[PDB]
Order: structure tokens, then sequence, then C-alpha cells
């Protein structure tokens, strides 16, 4: 256990062989700076107002997912090819907000204890898919080094509608929902 | 990104000093190496600075660093002939390891010839060969040799040899056909 | 203009005392399959290719840490592809040459990834077609009597002749030893007709002996001219003999007074 | 289910008081077990687990990585600590406090940064702590916080109720009046 005022991450560096895939984040205190865009080998940040302090070379990035790659498959050996558990995560679901009808509120639905990290987070209002108004986070780090992950819905809380987020994981022996109405 | 590099080539007395200037774009440009390539070899490091220092000098090589202009240099003093060769700077940042490297410039040493006698010599003939051939030898290196206005004869630049348990140099510059009033009597030029 | 850093990965482990390609040189023609390895300085995580079209300097074309490739983005084209199974010694594999990818290959690797220390290169040389291949013909030439009461001093001359395409290693070796001591190569070969893109090339050197050793009956000296040139496996149906990679020599014996 | 294998590699910076001690530490994970850790305390590589026995042995010797790793500390962290963290620090976001009954009141103090709080409840001027129950901070994972801290009451005519709210970016506690209708 190490005491400190504050803890970031300069790198997490996650690979994984499932894909295979890859994600590369700074956290300050809890909260993701900025990612790699992997793919279009890019720094991106989620949080537009956090560029105001320090850019980043894409290309440190793509260096050290290399040598995760790289790493991976020695570290598999050592190891006998033991796959990793899959864990089960809790889903629950609040508001940023107080809600007040007819006041624009956005809706959090959190997701911890996420191992591996691969999970689809969609939700659903009346029972249909609604992908307008939805947007998330980045895996987050955990210091049992499994991840969580949380995606937000804004909406216009009404008379009647009702919202649900639905998780769907290789922990869960069906696609999860977890309820919340005004 | 890129890396501009001045001057393209270079030529110097042996004994002077030489210097090369580079400068790059990216300011997060952190370490900045230079090379010696001689010709049919690769590059080989010769001296590298990184951003926290302005200065670093190793033995008759000096390199500088103005992080605040993107200029950076190279300085060789008391040069020697085994100097000639193309250098390049180059420039790496943190994040990106990979070089982009400068235009080239190719240092050229000319070698203060001690005592210079100037004299042409004829070699003889091989058993297999048709040809005869002229050597120009033990010149100054100031002194020129002109290119063959004639098809069928055929001579080299001159080029300077070591030996090298003496305090021996001298330079070479060959003439040889098979044209049967090839006199080595004055196949070259001049003073 | 502010950049932060970061905790840079490392390779985990689970070639040489310098970096070393061979051959020096390689010559096709067009539309073949072209493969250039690369030694690695033992140890050394990090793997870089770059190409150096002869007149400017080195350009980037792909970088390995460890097996895994961090930045292929200098790849010319999809022809270009590298490997390097053990995270060791790599591989560049050129697919459907044509004459625009005539470079020297230069490789250079390192420790971490920072600073980098070259190879001799490999000079790709891709041609229309191998029609005009020709080995050389070396001839070495004895000193001057007058050159040697003159100077004291023995200058031989050693010259290759006829060969395409240009770039051969020249050099000579005394009493079975290779010497640079005395030795002037040509630093450029000359085209023996200047007017062709189908041009010959010719190439002098000089090794200048002392006269007691030139004197020296029982000193074998010998000229050895390096050629690259096609590989015994490949197809040849011209009049002529195939010209194969193949040293061609010159030799001359002391001679007393 | 399809087989997966992890790889995890954190470069982790723990500051305290202000920047005078700073403590580097880098990570290396195999699913969710850490088995090589560098540790700016301890000097060099250490094996957390058998599996990490080698990797470190062999990095250990490697005068270049061991440098490389030590300077880190001053190289990295507290670069970006000049960089972005002093400027995230000085980042300040007001809480929103709101009252709602849902006999129970519940003090609803939200979107604030950075995460230290303190929450009072008061009926008439007194303070009231046997009927309170607070939430853990609760992450909202934009650059947020919020706490949820109920007073357990049994309201009279007459009665006021009375939140109150400390936070680093307010100069003056918050108040938030709740009469009993
Ligand atoms: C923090 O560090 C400064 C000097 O670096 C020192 O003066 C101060 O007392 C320290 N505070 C604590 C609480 O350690």
């Amino acid at each position: 256990d190490i005491v400190a005022d504050h803890v970031a991450s300069c790198g997490v560096n996650l690979y994984q062989f499932y894909g295979p895939s890859g994600q590369y984040t700074h956290e300050f205190d809890g909260d993701e700076q900025f990612y790699v865009d992997l793919e279009r080998k890019e720094t991106a940040w989620r949080w537009p107002e956090f560029s105001k302090f320090g850019g980043f070379d894409p290309q440190g990035a793509l260096r050290n997912m290399a040598v995760a790659k790289h790493n991976l498959n020695i570290m598999i050996k050592r190891y006998n090819s033991t796959a990793a558990t899959n864990e089960v995560p809790e889903v629950t679901v609040f508001s940023k907000s107080p809600v007040t009808l007819g006041q624009p509120n956005t809706l959090i639905c959190l997701v911890d204890n996420i191992f591996p990290p691969v999970v689809n987070i969609t939700w659903l209002s009346n029972g249909q898919s609604v992908t307008e108004g939805v947007s998330e986070t980045s895996f987050l780090s955990k210091s049992d080094h499994s991840f969580f992950k949380i995606s937000y819905l804004t909406f216009l809380p009404s008379a009647d509608e009702i919202y649900d987020c639905k998780v769907e994981h290789w922990g869960l022996d069906q696609p999860l929902l977890k309820h919340w109405e005004p | 990104e890129n890396v501009e590099q001045h001057p393209s080539t270079l030529s110097v007395q042996e004994g002077d000093s030489a210097v090369i200037k580079c400068t790059y774009s990216d300011s997060a440009s952190n370490y900045f190496p230079w090379y010696k390539q001689e010709l049919g070899k690769r590059p080989q490091l010769i001296i590298d600075i990184r951003s926290n220092v302005g200065e670093k000098k190793d033995q008759r090589i000096a390199v500088t660093l103005n992080k605040t202009a993107k200029h950076f240099s190279l300085h060789i003093t008391e040069t020697q002939p085994e100097d000639s060769a193309v250098y390049f700077c180059a420039a790496s940042s943190f994040g990106n390891e990979k070089l982009t490297f400068g235009t080239g410039t190719r240092l050229t040493i000319i070698p203060n010839i001690q005592n210079p006698d100037p004299a042409v010599y004829q070699l003889r003939d091989s058993k297999s060969s048709d040809k005869s051939v002229c050597l120009f030898t033990d010149f100054d290196s100031q002194t020129n040799v002109s290119q063959s206005k004639d098809s069928d004869v055929y001579i080299t630049d001159k080029c300077v040899l070591d030996m090298r348990s003496m305090d021996f140099k001298s330079n070479s510059a060959v003439a040889w056909s098979n044209k049967s009033d090839f006199a080595c009597a004055n196949a070259f030029n001049n003073s | 203009r502010l950049l932060m850093l970061f905790a840079k990965d490392v390779v985990s482990r689970n070639g040489g005392a310098g970096v070393s390609q061979t051959p020096s040189n390689k010559v096709t023609e067009k539309g073949k399959y072209v493969e250039l390895r690369c030694d690695p300085i033992s140890g050394h995580t990090a793997l870089y290719w770059y190409r150096q079209s002869l007149g400017q300097g080195p350009e980037f074309l792909i970088y390995f840490q460890g097996t895994g490739a961090a930045d292929d983005s200098g790849l010319p084209n999809d022809r270009f592809f590298a490997v390097r199974p053990e995270g060791s010694v790599s591989t560049l594999k050129i697919q459907r040459t044509e004459r625009g990818d005539s470079a020297v290959y230069l490789c250079a690797t390192s420790a971490l990834g920072d600073t980098q220390y070259f190879g001799p290169g490999t000079r790709l040389t891709v041609l229309e077609d191998l029609k005009n291949v020709f080995p050389p013909e070396v001839a070495v030439f004895e000193p001057s009597e007058a050159e040697i009461s003159h100077t004291q001093k023995a200058t031989l001359v050693c010259l290759a002749t006829g060969f395409y395409p240009d770039h051969v290693e020249l050099s000579w070796w005394v009493n079975g030893k290779e010497v640079h001591s005395g030795v002037c190569t040509d630093p450029q070969p000359l085209k023996e007709q200047p007017a062709l893109n189908d041009s010959r090339y010719s190439l002098s050197s000089r090794l200048r002996v002392s006269a007691t050793f030139w004197q020296n009956p029982r000193n074998h000296f010998r000229c050895q001219v390096q050629f690259y040139g096609l590989s015994e496996n490949d197809e040849w149906t011209q009049d002529r003999a195939k010209p194969v990679t193949q040293i061609v020599s010159a030799e001359a014996w002391g001679r007393a007074d | 289910s399809p087989e997966d294998f992890v790889y995890q590699f954190k470069g982790l910076c723990y500051f305290t008081n202000g920047t005078e001690r700073v403590r580097g530490v880098t990570r290396h994970i195999y699913n969710r077990e850490e088995y090589v850790r560098f540790d700016s305390d301890v000097g060099v590589y250490r094996a957390v687990t058998p599996q990490g026995r080698p990797v470190a042995e062999y990095w250990n010797s490697q005068k270049e990585v061991l440098e490389g790793a030590r300077a880190s500390v001053d190289r990295v962290c507290r670069h970006n600590y000049e960089v972005a963290y002093r400027g995230i620090l000085q980042r300040r976001v007001e809480p929103t406090v709101t009252i709602s009954p849902s006999n129970l009141l519940i003090c609803s103090v939200t979107d604030f940064y950075p995460s230290q709080i303190k929450v009072r409840w008061f009926r008439n001027d007194q303070e009231e702590t046997a009927g309170v129950v607070s939430t853990p901070l609760i992450r909202n994972g934009d650059w947020t916080f919020q706490i949820l801290v109920m007073l357990e009451m049994t309201p009279q005519r007459g009665d006021v109720y009375t939140c109150h709210v400390e936070h680093p970016s307010l100069q003056s506690p918050i108040t938030v009046e709740w009469r009993a209708q």
C-alpha cells in the first residue's frame, strides 16, 4: 500500500491476445486525461478541456503496443498458457444531477469489476435500443488490475420513458439489464 | 518531419577545421546523433547530443545545440584525410524514436603533400593485357588531372595513398590505352 | 508545444559485436522476389530498416520492438514487408521488384530504441534485364624501374575493366594477407563509354611498397576484385559464360634488382 | 466463451506534499497478476511472483535499463507534474447542493471537483449526526464527483432543515434550506 497525495498513470498499456487489441491512456487522479486511438494513430481527448495541459505523440503508444505484443507472448509461455479468468461485472445506474421532469439530464451506467476488458454497453428506452445521446469512457484502471467503464445517456426525463442499461460479458450467462425509471 | 543540412559539399585543407550546420523543425526533438559514412559502408555513429546540454566535446570532434533556435552543428578540428566521408545529422524525439536525417555533407580533406616531386612513369605491360599504363605520381594536391579528351585513352582522378609506417603520403592518377601511338610522355597536365 | 512523457516498456528476453548484413550487393531483374537479411547486435531489442537512395540521406521504413512492429509508416508500398520472428534476425521482403527500388538498404539496431548503430547495408541493384551483366577483367602491372631508382619505392597498378553493373570490391593481397597500408583504389569507377546507359565500367587501384620489398622474389602480390552477379541457380540462356557472383584476380611476384 | 490472455503495463507516479517526495512505480501484469515491479524506493527490479524472477534478473544487469528506470522519476514523473498535473490540481468545480424528500431527507451534493468535501445536516441550527447516512464519494467518470447524504427526520411544523457544504472551490460554505411544508 503506497500513501500519496496524488497518483498519475503515465501510461496504462493494455494489450490482449483476443483480437488482438490494445488501449493506451493516461489518468490523473482516477480520471482519463486522454487516450491514443490505435487504429487512427491519433491522440484523442474524451474531455477536450484537457488538451490545455499536455499533448502526446501517438507514436509513443504504438511503440509500447509493439513491446506488449512481444512480451505477452513471452509471458503466456512462462505461465503455461493460463487463460484469463472471466469476472462478473457490477453494473449500477444513477443520474448525474437530481431528477426533475422536463430538465435535461445525463444517465450514468457504471460497469465495475470488468475482466477481461471486453464489454458491450448499450442503453434501452422503453425496451428499444437508443443510439442518440450515448457516449463512453475508456477502460479505466483499478489497483486489482481489473477495469471499470462508464457509459452516458443524455435524456429528457418524461412522464413515461423507462430506461435500462444492457451489459454483455463473458462472465455473464445472459445479457444483464439494470433498470432506471424517473 | 524534417531536418535541413548545410553545406552540401565541403573542402578543407588538412589541418583547418570543418563545420556542418543543421536545423530541425519538430521542437519535441530530444536526441541528435551525427554519422560518418565511408563509401560502400554504413553510417558510423561518431557523436550525439541531447537537449539538456549545449555543447559536447570528443577529441578532434565537437557538437553544439541551440534548442530555442533549433540549430545544431558539428565541428571537426585539426582535420586529417581519414576524415573524408559523407556526414549526416539526424534528430529523434522521446516518443518517436526513428531518426529523420539531413541531406548529407560530402567532406573532402585535401592532403597536405610535404615534398612533391611530380613525375610520370610507365609500368610494364601485363602478359594478359593489350593495354599500356602510365602513372602520374608524387604531385602536389593542388595539381589538376583532367579527364580524357580522346575516346580510346582512359584517365582516372587523383587518389591519396598512405604507407603508413613512414611519414609518407602521395597522390596518383593512372592513364591507360591500347592505342598504338600511346605515349606516356604527356598524357596529363601541367606546371 | 508542450508534451508529456511516459514509462517506456522494455522487451523481455526469455548476433555479433556489430550489425551485419550480407551480401553487400544483390543484383536482380524486374518482377523477381528479393530478401534482405540482417543479423542484429546480439541483445539489441530494437531493429530499424532504412533506405538510402544514394546522393541523399537515410530514410525510415520500419521499426521493430522485439518481435513486433512499432512503426511501419515508412514502407513505400504494399510490396514491402519486414519480419523478425524471434525478435532477433530480421528479413525485409520485397515482392515484385521494379527499377525504382534500387537503393542501399541499411539496418540499424539499439539496446532500447534511442541510440542506433547501423550495418554495412545491402545495395540492391534492380535492372531491366540481366543481358548486360559482365564480370570484370583484372590485370596487374608491375613497377617502373625508373620509379624504383628515383624514389626507392615501387607502385603497382591493378586495373579491373569491362564490368557491369558498377560496384565491385577491390582488395590487395600480399603473401596471403589483405593489405591496406600503401593502397588506394579509385573512389568512383568510370564509364568505358560515357554516352551510354548500357556502358561497362573500369576501375584502377594502386599498391605502393618499398623497393626492397618489391625486390624480394619471395613476396607474392595478388589483386582481387569481387563481383556481384547472378547466383548458380538463375536461368541463363545467352551465348557466353553465366556472369555469376565471382572473384577475378591477377598476380605478380617480386623481381630481383 | 473465447479464451483470452491479458497484458497490462502501468507506469504510475505517486506525488506527496507538492513535488517534494516523488515515487515512481512500474507494474508488468499477466492477467490479474503483477509479476515484475520497478519501485523507485527499492531501486531495482523486483519479482513479485515466481514467473518474474528471471525477467528482473536480466534487466537488472543491463546498465542501461536499470539506469533508465532510475531516471524515470525525474525525467517522466517530475516533468508531467510541470506539463499537466499542476494545472489539473488547480481545477475547481463548484458543487450543486439540492435537498429533496424521498420520513427521509436527501442532500444531494453534485458535480464537484476536486474530491474533498464536507457535508453537514442541521435541524434548527443544531447539527444532526445520529440520523445521517452518507454514500462514499461517487465518481461520475467525467471530471466530477457527487455524494448523497441522508438525514432521518420526523418533520414538525416550524422546523427548518439545513444542508451545509464546504469544498475547496467555495470561499464560504453553501447552505440550502428545506422547510417542513
Ligand atoms: C513539503 O515539502 C517542502 C519542501 O519540499 C517542505 O518545506 C514542507 O514542509 C513539506 N510539507 C510536508 C507536509 O511534508
